[PDB]
């Protein structure tokens, strides 16, 4: 992914302020709530029957921190997302059997969570820069079908 | 397909917009034009600069169309037939654009109405905006 | 959203399948299991070999579900609620699979019924299959 | 895209029998009929208001021959679809602004036309191989967003 030095700075700035304990679990939680079919891949998590059970589930919160960390890794290596998500694209494609459309779904849910967390500070130019980042992450994770 | 909870959730979330409908509608358009610049091709007749009188006025219509759709949630093919003719027959809008506008509308609601934007409401509005998009991008007359 | 022409096109195309509904339903499943092997994960309890008694029997149910859906084209959320409980609540089938089955059903219809599979009928059945998919993959109870 | 020597032969065999004058125009025609939004990209073609006007339009038929030829070029360079379609990818993404989902839509319509043309001879294993090729062609055409 290519980003302007002004977009690179706007992205790093807001990302430095991210609540590492909540944003990831919220993005994963909202993925499972908004797209209920995604709950099939997370059966080992137990109770995911209501939004309250999903958002308060410690496995969603802990795995969401892992997901957020993979996004952070992506942002630290924008110039090589393909290489960065090599083994991660393997695990999702060849072993978890996740339809890549879902990667685009989680990327947009994260953006919704960033909007929700940062409010008016998540401006249209800041959103646009994050759209390039999450599309890049979604695409790099899809790479094993490519 | 909207569940009873969804329709209820959408009415309460959208009803909290009220007076600030046009502005959130205008911001969702600006968010779409910035994040997804190909959507701009549908509006060559538009001044798409910041604080645009055309984008502000268009955002009001989009939000009023969504208001009308909320009030006729169980009868959108009849209540939105004119807009379905506009976007499906005349404009032939690729439905991917409806996904991007919907997302931008969700992003706008998430930013300005945090207390209302719960995971359940997010789910319900996404289903609503997907239902509306289907009606506006379908040829059914 | 299905237009009057679509519903008329679907009834006439599906009505021509007649007795071979189970066989086309079984072939659409086999086409899906071959072309898209990830769909097989939903059926670990199935013998998915060629000429399978489970795939043949399952193909009959799928085609009878589609028959019932044709006969209740204006009332699918009520007529297909049980199959929505099954695919959306219990099985949590990723909707991408419904696109692949639909496509495989269209491919089966294209192969066996060439005279009926016109561009207009293809369009109408694709719209009918998407609507059916939306209902079975949505939680609306 | 990788194919088994048996799939490679089943693909070449059916493809050698393809009516070069009809299959492409039918695939493009059916794309425009089944997915009416795709008609926006083909406004210069004139009358595309009914299925009959679309299927009998000489621009659809001539452009469809071009499309079929690009698919044929694909089947001849399976090991390098990215290189083969790089410039075509440039055109669709950067000059025409075609959503990559449309490529998948056309690929599947072509398969429907092959099923329609070959009937029972377009067997489930023959379809499966053609699915690998059309997924490979759509993906390669989407490469400029990747
Ligand atoms: C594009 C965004 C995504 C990222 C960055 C992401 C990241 C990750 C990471 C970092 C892991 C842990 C790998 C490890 O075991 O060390 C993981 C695991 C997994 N991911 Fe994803 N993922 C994404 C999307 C998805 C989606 C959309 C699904 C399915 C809906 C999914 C399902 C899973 C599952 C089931 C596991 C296994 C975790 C477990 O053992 O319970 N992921 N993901
Ligand atoms: C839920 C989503 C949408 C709704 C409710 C919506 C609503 C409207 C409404 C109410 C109008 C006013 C036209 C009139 O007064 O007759 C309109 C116009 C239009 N819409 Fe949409 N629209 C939506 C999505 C889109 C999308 C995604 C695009 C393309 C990116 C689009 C492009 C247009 C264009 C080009 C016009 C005409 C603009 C003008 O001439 O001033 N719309 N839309
Ligand atoms: C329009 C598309 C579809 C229709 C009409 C349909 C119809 C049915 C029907 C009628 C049943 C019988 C269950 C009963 O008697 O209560 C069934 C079962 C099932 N369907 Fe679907 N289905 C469709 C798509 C799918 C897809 C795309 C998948 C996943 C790839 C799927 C997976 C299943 C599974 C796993 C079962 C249970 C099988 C068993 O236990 O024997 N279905 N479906
Ligand atoms: C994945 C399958 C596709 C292939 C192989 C394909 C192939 C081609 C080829 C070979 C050309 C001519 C390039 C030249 O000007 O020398 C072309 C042009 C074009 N394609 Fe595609 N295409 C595909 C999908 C699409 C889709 C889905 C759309 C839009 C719905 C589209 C829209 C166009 C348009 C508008 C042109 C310009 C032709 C003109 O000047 O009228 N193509 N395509
Ligand atoms: C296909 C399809 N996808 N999405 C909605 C449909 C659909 C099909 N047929 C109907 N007759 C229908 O009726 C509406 C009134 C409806 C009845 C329900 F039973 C449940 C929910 C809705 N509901 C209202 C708005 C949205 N969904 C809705
Ligand atoms: C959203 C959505 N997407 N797809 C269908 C809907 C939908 C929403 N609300 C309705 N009230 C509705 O009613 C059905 C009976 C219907 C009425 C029409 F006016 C036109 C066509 C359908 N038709 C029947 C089956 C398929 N589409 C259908």
């Amino acid at each position: 992914v290519h980003l302007t030095p002004e977009e690179k700075s706007a992205v790093t700035a807001l990302w430095g302020k991210v609540n590492v304990d909540e944003v990831g679990g919220e993005a994963l939680g909202r993925l499972l709530v908004v797209y209920p079919w995604t709950q099939r891949f997370f059966e080992s998590f137990g109770d995911l029957s209501t939004p309250d059970a999903v958002m308060g589930n410690p496995k969603v919160k802990a795995h969401g921190k892992k997901v957020l960390g993979a996004f952070s890794d992506g942002l630290a290596h924008l110039d090589n997302l393909k290489g960065t998500f090599a083994t991660l694209s393997e695990l999702h494609c060849d072993k978890l059997h996740v339809d890549p459309e879902n990667f685009r779904l989680l990327g947009n849910v994260l953006v919704c969570v960033l909007a929700h967390h940062f409010g008016k500070e998540f401006t249209p130019p800041v959103q646009a820069a994050y759209q390039k980042v999450v599309a890049g992450v979604a695409n790099a994770l899809a790479h094993k079908y490519h | 397909v909207l569940s009873p909870a969804d329709k209820t959730n959408v009415k309460a979330a959208w009803g909290k917009v009220g007076a600030h409908a046009g502005e959130y509608g205008a911001e969702a358009l600006e968010r779409m034009f910035l994040s997804f610049p190909t959507t701009k091709t549908y509006f060559p007749h538009f001044d798409l600069s910041h604080g645009s009188a055309q984008v502000k006025g268009h955002g009001k219509k989009v939000a009023d169309a969504l208001t009308n759709a909320v009030a006729h949630v169980d009868d959108m093919p009849n209540a939105l037939s004119a807009l379905s003719d506009l976007h499906a027959h005349k404009l032939r809008v690729d439905p991917v654009n409806f996904k991007l506008l919907s997302h931008c509308l969700l992003v706008t609601l998430a930013a300005h109405l945090p207390a209302e934007f719960t995971p359940a409401v997010h789910a319900s509005l996404d289903k609503f905006l997907a239902s509306v998009s289907t009606v506006l991008t379908s040829k059914y007359r």
